[PDB]
RNA sequence: GUCAGCAUCAGUUUUCGGGGGCGGAAAAAGAAUAAGGGAAGGUGGCUGUUUAUAGCCCUUGUUGUAAUACGUCCACUGGGGACUGAGGACUGCGGCUUCGUGCCAAGGAUGCUGACAUAAUGGU
RNA sequence: CUGCCGAAGGCAGAAACUCAGAUCAGUUUUAUGUGUAAAAUGAGAGUUUCUAGUGGGCCAUUUUUGGUAAGCAGAACUGGCGAUGCGGGAUGAACCGAACGUGAGGUUAAGGUGCCGGAAUGUACGCUCAUCAGACACCAGAAAAGGUGUUAGUUCAUCUAGACAGCAGGACGGUGGCCAUGGAAGUCGGAAUCCGCUAAGGAGUGUGUAACAACUCACCUGCCGAAUGAACUAGCCCUGAAAAUGGAUGGCGCUUAAGCGUACUACCCAUACCUCACCGUCUGGGUUA
RNA sequence: GCGAAACCACAGCCUGGGGAACGGGCCAGGCAAAAUCAGCGGGGUGGCUUGUGGCAGCCAAGCGCGACGUUGCUGGCUCUUCCUAUCAUACCGAAGCAGAAUUCGGUAAGCGUUGGACCCACUAAUAGGGAGCUGGGUUCCUACUGAUGAAG
RNA sequence: GUAUAAAAAUAGAGGUCUCUCCUGUAUCGUAGAAGAUGGGCGAUGGUUGAUGAAACGGAAGUGUUUUAUUGACUUGUCCAUGAAAUUCCAGAAUCCAUUGCAUACGACUUUA
């Protein structure tokens, strides 16, 4: 709980509204936020109801120049951005600057796949939803509302998980070597009465 | 109620591994895998018995215990004795032509009420279709998954359906005649 | 919170009634003032004794004799509903009569939208006999081999670095 | 690793003025509250809800509704104290407590000591 | 999204008219 | 308002007595115990009501009520039991057994044949010829007008040209095999008299002898 | 002249901590220890029973005049923070002091120190 | 330009003088029946005289009669508005607080504490899943009610003499009772609807048959071992119709709530309350050094 | 090259609300990027309501009423878009539906719903409604559409 | 201190039949006149800078490893010097020209 320049949030298993509210409060506090893996955000309510909610959202359009009408964004990252910006005073310079401090992406791009990704417990579905309750996935609602990049993200995420697993195995082996040398070192038992 | 329980005793069916609601039951006839992630219940296995346990579950969630009990029992019955569905081809004037390809996994049907069309189905996994010579125009679907065999049966019956004709007189179609096990 | 009180009272003695009878009621109220008013309206509706010509002679808070023993309390109450009349009898397992009454008030406000003034308590009695218990959930608690995992585990320090355990 | 709410399960209080203390469940009052005791004198008999405590893995034989006197008697007989400490979980908790009790001079002691721990970083080639 | 055909929010004349005519209903039943 | 199974009702107007019927049966059991003689132990079997009426005809009464209801009314303990040494007789008293007043030779010898029931074993391996159905399995010198039986059979038969025809022969019964409900129902339409009513005369609760043997 | 820091005060105020009484069923509990009673969600023993190779509940005695808990009070006390410094010789009401041009937290802030002056404050 | 006083649906003020009073009160007691008379509390009370402005209306309140599908109309009192800014109810002539000099600090009211938004993604117990949920606000128009949605209750039922259900079986014989008919055997159709047996087989609950026959229940026996059923009430939930461009619990959103109900703390701030400084008006004391 | 005038509080996007008058200013949202050109003229009062009539009697779940029942009697010519309460087309269920043709009902507004003097033809059908013009009858700016256009 | 990269479930995960989680209050790092000048003792390590070469990383590759050569500093431990009156916080394109696949004028499509 210390002020970092950039917080990378792995949005897997989170709730859209709860994560948006927490992020919107951090941006007004003046913190750069990168919400990666937005195709895994969870929304309460069963999938058919959520798709009806979204398909009702498409209905809002101008009767003159739908080019000026409401802009319906189908990407899961843009869905999260719409949720976040609705919780911000974006009509003012403060809120407009706050939006510039948020980077919502699909998947985990290489500039952010090699950085620690914290999670928000106040938005996690496992901790915040009663078991036995129906929910949906934004990355699934997006595919059946118009989003057309689901397959590429899934493929590029399988590659990323494979590479990350290889990296962790190498780091775990090095950590095992360091861990083995730990008790071999003597001061770790000689004067460890301080609790370390 | 605090503790609602169901108990299942396993026959000579070898393995009933239940890792993470993904049951993989291996028996003499074959191996069936099926997922239970849709429900949240305890599966406590001891000896030759499995206990499906729900703590503090509501009646809606308690409706799923016996359902899980039944599907696991049906899976065990499939890996031990299997399932066999027997249909009789019913035709009044036009004989119905049946073809079996890729060892019974696709059925092509012709001449149903004088059709020039070819109605093709692909059977669900674990199902094989054969024609029995004991009785004429007899179709048999044999397999291990009751759901797959019976859903294959429903697909045959619904695709061979009479349209815009008076069903009180036009009796042509394919119907399920007997349901049972291989042994 | 609530405290159980005993209120003993009588009308002011006169020539007609030199020795008025003494009326004692066991009732629950947050404080003595509410208890006295709670008693006075009860006395009005049961025995038609006016508040003006009466007086509260004794007020005594009562503490639970054995607050460290789990008990089962059956509560006979009367409800004012749309029809203005209903009778209910509930059972609560708790170590204190006050807590049982508090649980009853919370449950009734949760279920039948009942308020403190709408609920009047007839009798709160202890049921020591297991057979005399009527409620199945109370009997479930009274079974000897009761066991169950923790329900509703539910678990500033925002931005946790690791995923929650929410298990053992 | 189940941690069923039994009669006689020892538990670790995590919320309230008795945070960090060790108790044992004597009776299960209801779905959401229970009665606990402990041989330690500073912790009195009381009824506590399950949201203010985490169950441990140690189960000790204990008749239902027992008084604090024999609860201490059975606790000492089966040696529950220092059986909880034998678990690495208690070692981590007490290590955190000692680290919290630590001070600036002794923090500088830890400074030097862990520097001497990183002294070696010796790995066989 | 509202996900409704009729708005759940009410106009000020409409909300005021309820207390106008709900009271008259009690007057009539009296 | 609640997901509960519906309880349909009809206009039979034939409600039973229940507890009153049980009390009447107990009173009748006491009267039968107080009756004169012949101390029978036989109430019913797999035989039909016509067979029971025929057996009751050779008597001047077979009646037991609910089984073990008369035994409960009599009482396992000899003090409650009206007869003597009834402690061992109550244990043997199970199933359909009851008293009568009119015998031994007729019960031992006269066993009229009757249609078989499920659970038993067929006396032979009954088979049914293919093609048109035979009412008496070839013993009729057999109308095929059982058109509704084609729909109500479930056997491998097709109603062709207004006549129920079986595509292939189906063995209805097999020797040494337990009789199932489907086999019993199919054999009901035919002449399967695989039954033999019997009686039990192990002992007699005589007024003077009071020797209820277990032979 | 400008801006600061600290100390001792006065007015207002917020937030922690300790000590001590006094009340209730002179808390109720509880512990320890003597009687009797009852049993279980029945332990050892042998589904059924009555502390045995676990114990529980009820009443009484005792340790006792126990503590705790709450309420309440102290003209008992220890800290932390913030806003304000109006008035302008002397009286007055008071406490120490032996009276004392005596001193004092007693009819409204003084004391010490630092930095800057081409900077800082304040105005536009 | 500033200050002070300040209405009206006979008033407010000015001047002239009474009594340091029992002299008055949008008040409450006591006594007699809203009237009158003679203790509480508050206030200094007053009389004649003249002279500006106004004499309207909207909203709600409680007392009645005439009323009707349905609202509605006419009275009396009461206040608010009008001359009134401020906090809250997303915003507002009539809703909840609060009556306003310039400032500093503290504390609140009403309403609130997921984000927009200052304040607990607090604690505790329950209810609810809605393929057009709820935040609504006597839920009053539709409103009378429907639902195999859920949770609680109230009143009657059987139940280790074996409960409900489930499978096995019996479910009969006079009799195809009598008129009725091509053909009707319990079941096209006209009154019942009796009897031998029981533990029970209804002149028969439905299907079906030209007629039959066959199956089923409603009625009993075998196995099986514990609770089960019926009628009502309460809360939430669905439904109880509504159209015409995009669409609104204020928005985003929220489902162990950020919805509904209660309980307990903590917290947020109005021009309101408290302490202080200052400005002005009024009132009172003193002032020939 | 010459060169006006009317008009002018200030201006200029829409949706829902702002008790009304909803407006452009206020509330909550969609949105929002200089400078311009040529066109065309748009912009200067119940949460009502719907499909089932009036009088009398008999019940009677229940609280003198009493529900359903039950019985008694006499304006037209062209135009953008939206709603479904669907005439046709698509797919379904029921019916003496043998076939053909057809009736009713469900999802369904994607796409059509004409030509002539209620009449007579065509058509698969000629379904119902919401938000520039003429006849007989009384004695600037903004929008829309195209066209350029400085700029990281 | 601009320090920390598996994945997945939560009615289960991972490690060697056994063990661990039950939150980062963790781990890495952390002295020095803002990091000075020397002396030893102990280890071949750490910080690594500079270059020089290998491999890897394409989702926005914002970088990763591997080294090599060296120049450094090497708190690993133990000693000696100086700090202060900072004496109480602060090469292209376009115009002119041309074209007619275009065109009110711009623009466009060609030539030049």
């Amino acid at each position: 709980s210390e002020f970092q320049k950039v917080v990378v949030i792995d949005a897997k298993g989170h709730l859209l509204g709860r994560l948006a509210s927490v992020v919107a409060k951090q941006l007004l506090g003046g913190q750069k936020v990168v919400v990666v893996r937005c195709e895994e955000l969870n929304i309460s309510g069963h999938f058919f109801r959520n798709k009806l909610k979204y398909l009702a959202y498409l209905r809002k359009a101008c009767r003159y120049n739908p080019s000026r009408g409401a802009f319906h964004f189908r990407a899961p990252s843009r869905i999260f951005q719409k949720a976040v910006r609705g919780m911000l005073p974006h009509k003012t310079a403060r809120g407009q600057a706050a939006l510039e401090h948020l980077q919502a992406v699909e998947g985990i791009p290489p500039p952010f796949d090699k950085q620690k990704r914290v999670v928000v417990p106040a938005a996690l579905r496992v901790l915040r939803l009663k078991p036995g309750r129906k929910y949906c996935t934004v990355g699934r609602l997006s595919s059946e509302v118009g989003w057309k990049y689901n397959d590429i993200v899934a493929k590029l995420e399988e590659r990323r998980k494979v590479k990350s697993a290889a990296f962790y195995q190498a780091k775990l082996a090095k950590q095992k070597k360091i861990a083995s040398a730990k008790e071999a070192s003597p001061v770790n038992q000689k004067l460890s009465q301080f609790g370390y | 109620d605090i503790y609602k329980d169901e108990t299942l005793t396993i026959p000579k069916g070898v393995t009933v591994d239940i890792k993470a609601r993904n049951v993989t039951v291996t028996g003499p006839r074959g191996t069936l895998k099926q997922n239970l992630r849709h429900v949240d219940i305890e599966m406590k296995k001891q000896g030759n018995t499995i206990k499906f346990i729900v703590w503090h579950g509501s009646r809606k969630h308690n409706a799923c215990i016996r359902s899980v009990y039944s599907i696991i029992n049906n899976m065990i019955i499939g890996v031990t004795q299997g399932f066999r569905y027997k249909m009789r081809l019913v035709y009044a004037h036009f004989p119905i032509n049946i073809n079996l390809t890729e060892n019974g996994t696709v059925v092509e049907i012709r001449n149903f009420l004088g059709e020039r069309i070819t109605r093709v189905i692909k059977c669900l996994p674990g199902v094989t279709v054969s024609i029995s010579s004991a009785v004429k125009d007899e179709i048999i679907l044999e397999g291990n998954s009751l759901e797959n065999v019976s859903q294959s049966a429903a697909n045959i019956k619904q695709i061979c359906n009479v349209r815009n004709k008076d069903i009180r007189k036009f009796l042509d179609g394919i119907y399920v005649s007997e349901r049972g096990n291989i042994e | 919170a609530l405290k159980e009180y005993q209120v003993v009272g009588r009308k002011v003695p006169t020539e007609h009634e030199p020795v008025p009878k003494l009326f004692r009621m066991r009732l629950f109220a947050p404080n003595e003032s509410v208890a006295k008013s709670r008693y006075w309206y009860f006395l009005k509706m049961i025995n038609k004794v006016k508040k003006a010509t009466g007086e509260i002679v004794a007020i005594n808070e009562i503490s639970e004799p054995k607050p460290l023993k789990a008990k089962v309390f059956g509560i006979w109450i009367r409800y004012d509903s749309r029809s203005g009349t209903h009778n209910m009898y509930k059972e609560f397992r708790d170590t204190t009569r006050v807590g049982a009454v508090e649980a009853m008030y919370a449950d009734m406000a949760a279920r039948h939208r009942a308020r403190f003034r709408s609920i009047r308590i007839l009798k709160v009695v202890e049921v020591e006999k297991k057979e005399d218990v009527r409620r199945n959930y109370v009997k479930q608690l009274l079974n000897p081999h009761l066991k169950f995992p923790l329900p509703h585990r539910r678990t500033k320090k925002v931005f946790a670095p690791h995923r929650p355990s929410t298990f053992y | 690793f189940k941690r069923y709410v039994e009669v006689g399960r020892v538990v670790l209080v995590t919320k309230g003025e008795y945070t960090g203390k060790l108790a044992v469940i004597v009776d299960i009052v209801d779905h959401k509250r229970a009665l606990i005791d402990s041989p330690c004198s500073e912790f009195p008999r009381q009824v506590i809800r399950y949201g203010s405590v985490v169950l441990t893995h140690i189960v000790m034989k204990l008749p239902r509704g027992a008084r604090s006197g024999i609860v201490a008697k059975k606790w000492k007989a089966q040696d529950v104290c220092n059986k909880w400490a034998s678990s690495a979980w208690a070692k981590k908790l007490e290590a955190k407590k000692v680290r919290s009790q630590l001070n600036d001079f002794d923090r500088f002691a830890v400074m030097r000591l862990k520097k001497q721990r990183r002294e070696q970083v010796n790995v066989a080639v | 999204v509202s996900l409704k055909k009729k708005s759940k929010r009410r106009t000020t004349r409409l909300r005021s008219r309820i207390e106008k005519k709900a009271a008259e209903s009690k007057r009539k039943q009296k | 308002p609640k997901s509960r199974r519906s309880k349909v009702l009809t206009l039979a107007q034939t409600e039973k007595k229940g507890h009153e019927g049980k009390a009447a049966l107990f009173s009748g059991v006491q009267q039968s115990l107080d009756s004169f003689d012949y101390m029978w132990i036989f109430d019913v079997t797999n035989m039909r009501n016509t067979y029971l009426k025929r057996i009751r005809d050779d008597w001047k009464r077979i009646f037991m009520g609910k089984t073990k209801v008369m035994a409960k009314a009599l009482g396992h303990t000899p003090e409650e039991e009206h007869a003597e040494n009834v402690s061992k007789l109550t244990k043997l008293l199970h199933g359909a057994v009851g008293l009568l007043f009119t015998v031994i030779g007729y019960f031992e010898s006269f066993v009229q044949n009757d249609f078989a029931r499920a659970g038993a074993v067929a006396p032979f391996t009954h088979v049914i010829p293919a093609g048109p159905v035979y009412s008496r399995a070839g013993q009729i010198p057999l109308t095929h007008t059982l058109e509704p039986q084609v729909r109500q059979l479930g056997m491998p038969t097709v109603l062709k040209n207004g006549v129920v025809t079986l595509l292939a022969d189906f063995p209805l019964c097999t020797e040494g095999q337990q009789l199932d409900s489907r086999q019993t129902r199919l054999l009901k339409l035919f002449g399967i008299t695989a039954a033999e009513f019997k009686v039990g005369l192990l002992g007699y609760y005589s007024k003077k002898g009071a020797s209820v043997e277990f032979l």
